[PDB]
């Protein structure tokens, strides 16, 4: 398995009842985002405050897409995480019940790292 | 006076942000309409031999051009525009944030704009509304110039506008001025598209006849340039490149001094025989074009959903390569450390072919099984 | 004395021996590769040091963890950053990468950021904490991580 297919499964662990990523969202998340470079802390501060910026349109963006209703009280939820290079797209969100702490399948690694998730 | 462009560069960066700005400032600077980030951000689906594209087509007009730009959501959609898409770009807005600095979709749309021939690029510094110091705007300028030059682009020659999509959209005229300089090098930086009329003569041709007591005629559309009676002209294709003279261009049975570009034509060759032309071949003006067997390509494996191949290929892959007209057998090469192509993949590909096609750099092509297509590419560099 | 400075970066060899057992200082702790700074560290090799190791900065939107720069300095710093990233051009990723992972943009930001902080202590009279660093990057290694008085290097 690549390192993305280790990542959705761990996420659809935690997905909120009816938020699940589909085989359809798992392929666009490989083809639009399969190589990631490890941000600073400015950085993902700066990818932070943009989100929470769009949060609800790019909720509203994963309903449409998905063709589901976003789940009553879920957090939207980075599947790749913005600290470790995600982004803040639809196919990158998925719904969770409370704001649970992310990571990256020891210390963080260095930004600028590039990791190919496809491997 | 109209020019294809587009925005290119990682997710998140402000193509779309920065295509919406621009059609606001330009609309409220020198007419036109302006377009929101919603209808441009949620591009419809196109469908060019079954492969699927998410696009979004705006227009904008400066006051010497008018511009059909192309933005699209995803990387996946970028790789296959590029490849595959209609409108060849030419030239390429490079968003980068001042931000996050070049990314790996930065690196690889500059990549994959050398390998399929795009030959100009602009670069936009966005974000430059939350990177204060300019040390960092300047380091962050000399991280695109090299990065754009380690691809042959003129890196230190490029323009590069500092500006911020998101204020110009929101009203700042601050901000405004700067989509109004990247426009202007838009208009002074890309050189008017070169026309197929003035371009060196090329026909593909598509049949072949022996007229009564005249001799060979070879039919086909003219896909650019002029050719005249009594000028040069060269056979390039399937064989040594044969050298012949047209002695007249009839259509539909009237005669012609020249055949133009557009228009389908026989075209009434010297001394050459109805059996010395052969399947891809095309006349072309001597010396412009050049026949090649072996050549470096950049090409997207359509996926199953797609109509592609169900199942991985390997190094022994032998598929049919379709230039023009008529299909060519060829053996592969893989890059280094990849022994594998699944569907929906895209990857740079060597090919020998069994016989010779001209072709320069920049021809698109497909890769075919039995008739159906099960691949895009476009030829990178020519060898051999 | 800053010619001079752009004459030795323009005659590096950086990131040439790395992995490799020179002699190197007191401070220096050498490890083999990024796998073992990066990705599966032992005690052992950081000699009980890995929980105070603190990566060196590897972007130039990170913080200084040593210590308005004069306009003079600032175009200093443009000029050697330029210099440094002609002499770290084309280099070989099979030694920057292990799984995924490929470590050769976090190295090339990194030894930029040392020698533009560097001449900001040379030209300041700050003190000596990146000229211990820059000796590192001259003797053709990456320093990676600094814990207390050590310098974690590959
Ligand atoms: N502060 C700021 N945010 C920006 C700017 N340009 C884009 N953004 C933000 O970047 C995010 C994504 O922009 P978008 O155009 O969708 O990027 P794209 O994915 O490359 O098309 C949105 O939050 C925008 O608000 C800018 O100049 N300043
Ligand atoms: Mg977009």
């Amino acid at each position: 398995c690549s390192t993305l297919d280790r990542i959705i499964g761990d996420a659809n662990k935690v997905a909120s009842r009816g938020g699940a990523i589909t085989a359809k969202q798992a392929q666009i998340l490989r083809d639009n985002l399969p190589v990631v470079q490890r941000r600073s802390v400015f950085q993902n501060q700066m990818a932070r405050k943009e989100f929470v910026r769009d949060q609800h349109y790019l909720m509203s963006q994963w309903e449409a897409n998905t063709g589901r209703t976003w789940p009553t009280g879920a957090t939207p939820h980075h599947i790749i995480p913005l600290e470790s290079g995600g982004a803040n797209k639809w196919w990158n969100l998925m719904p969770t019940h409370g704001t649970l702490p992310n990571h990256s399948l020891r210390k963080a690694l260095p930004p600028g790292t590039i990791t190919d998730l496809r491997l | 006076p109209h020019v294809n462009v587009g925005t290119i560069g990682h997710v998140d960066h402000g193509k779309t942000t920065l295509t919406a700005a621009i059609t606001t400032v330009l609309a409220k600077t020198y007419g036109g309409a302006a377009r929101a980030f919603d209808q441009i951000d949620n591009a419809p689906e196109e469908k060019a031999r079954g492969i699927t594209i998410n696009t979004s087509h705006v227009e904008y007009d400066t006051p010497t051009r008018h511009y059909a730009h192309v933005d699209c959501p995803g990387h996946a959609d970028y790789v296959k525009n590029m490849i595959t898409g209609a409108a060849q770009m030419d030239g390429a807005i490079l968003v980068v944030a001042a931000t996050d600095g070049p990314m790996p979709q930065t690196r690889e749309h500059i990549l994959l704009g050398r390998q399929v021939g795009v030959p100009y690029i602009i670069v936009f510094l966005n974000k430059c509304d939350m990177v204060d110091d300019e040390e960092l705007l300047e380091l962050v300028e000399m991280e695109v110039r090299e990065l754009l030059s380690q691809y042959d682009f003129p890196g230190d020659d490029t323009p590069i506008v500092r500006g911020s999509a998101l204020k110009a959209l929101e009203g700042d005229a601050e901000w405004e001025a700067k989509i109004l300089e990247l426009a202007g090098f838009l208009d002074s930086y890309i050189p008017e598209p070169e026309r197929a009329i003035d371009k060196p003569f090329l026909l593909p041709i598509e049949d072949v006849f022996s007229i009564s007591g005249r001799g060979t005629v070879v039919t086909g559309r003219v896909e650019r340039g002029i050719i005249k009676v009594g000028e040069e002209v060269e056979i390039v294709g399937i064989k040594e490149t044969q050298k012949s003279t047209c002695t007249g261009v009839e259509m539909f049975r009237k005669l012609l001094d020249e055949g133009r570009a557009g228009e389908n034509v026989g075209v009434l060759l010297r001394g050459i025989k109805r059996e010395e032309i052969e399947r891809g071949q095309v006349l072309a003006k001597p010396g412009t074009i050049k026949p090649h067997t072996k050549f470096e390509s950049e090409v997207y494996i359509l996926s199953k959903d797609e109509g592609g191949r169900h199942t991985p290929f390997f190094k022994g892959y032998r598929p049919q390569f379709y230039f023009r007209t008529t299909d060519v057998t060829g053996t592969i090469e893989l890059p280094e450390g990849v022994e594998m192509v699944m569907p929906g993949d895209n990857i740079k590909m060597v090919v020998t072919l069994i016989h010779p096609i001209a072709m320069d750099d920049g021809l698109r092509f497909a890769i075919r099984e039995g008739g159906r297509t099960v691949g895009a590419g476009v030829v990178a560099k020519v060898l051999s | 004395d800053f010619d001079s400075l752009l004459q030795r970066i323009d005659s590096s060899c950086f990131f040439s021996r790395m992995g490799l057992p020179d002699v190197l200082d007191s401070r220096v702790i050498l490890i083999e590769n990024v796998e073992k700074v990066f990705v599966n560290p032992t005690d052992a090799e950081f000699k009980g040091y890995y929980d105070s190791v603190e990566w060196l900065p590897t972007s130039m939107t990170q913080e200084d963890p040593f210590y308005v720069l004069p306009k003079e300095l600032t175009g200093l710093r443009i000029r050697v950053n330029k210099a440094v990233m002609n002499a770290t051009k084309g280099l070989s990723k099979d030694k920057f990468n292990y799984g995924p992972h490929d470590f050769s943009l976090a190295a090339r930001n990194g030894i930029c950021f040392a020698f533009r902080e560097y001449v900001s202590e040379q030209y300041l009279h700050l003190g000596n904490k990146w000229e211990e660093v820059v000796g590192i990057y001259f003797s053709g290694h990456w320093p990676v991580g600094i814990a207390k008085d050590k310098i974690v290097t590959i």
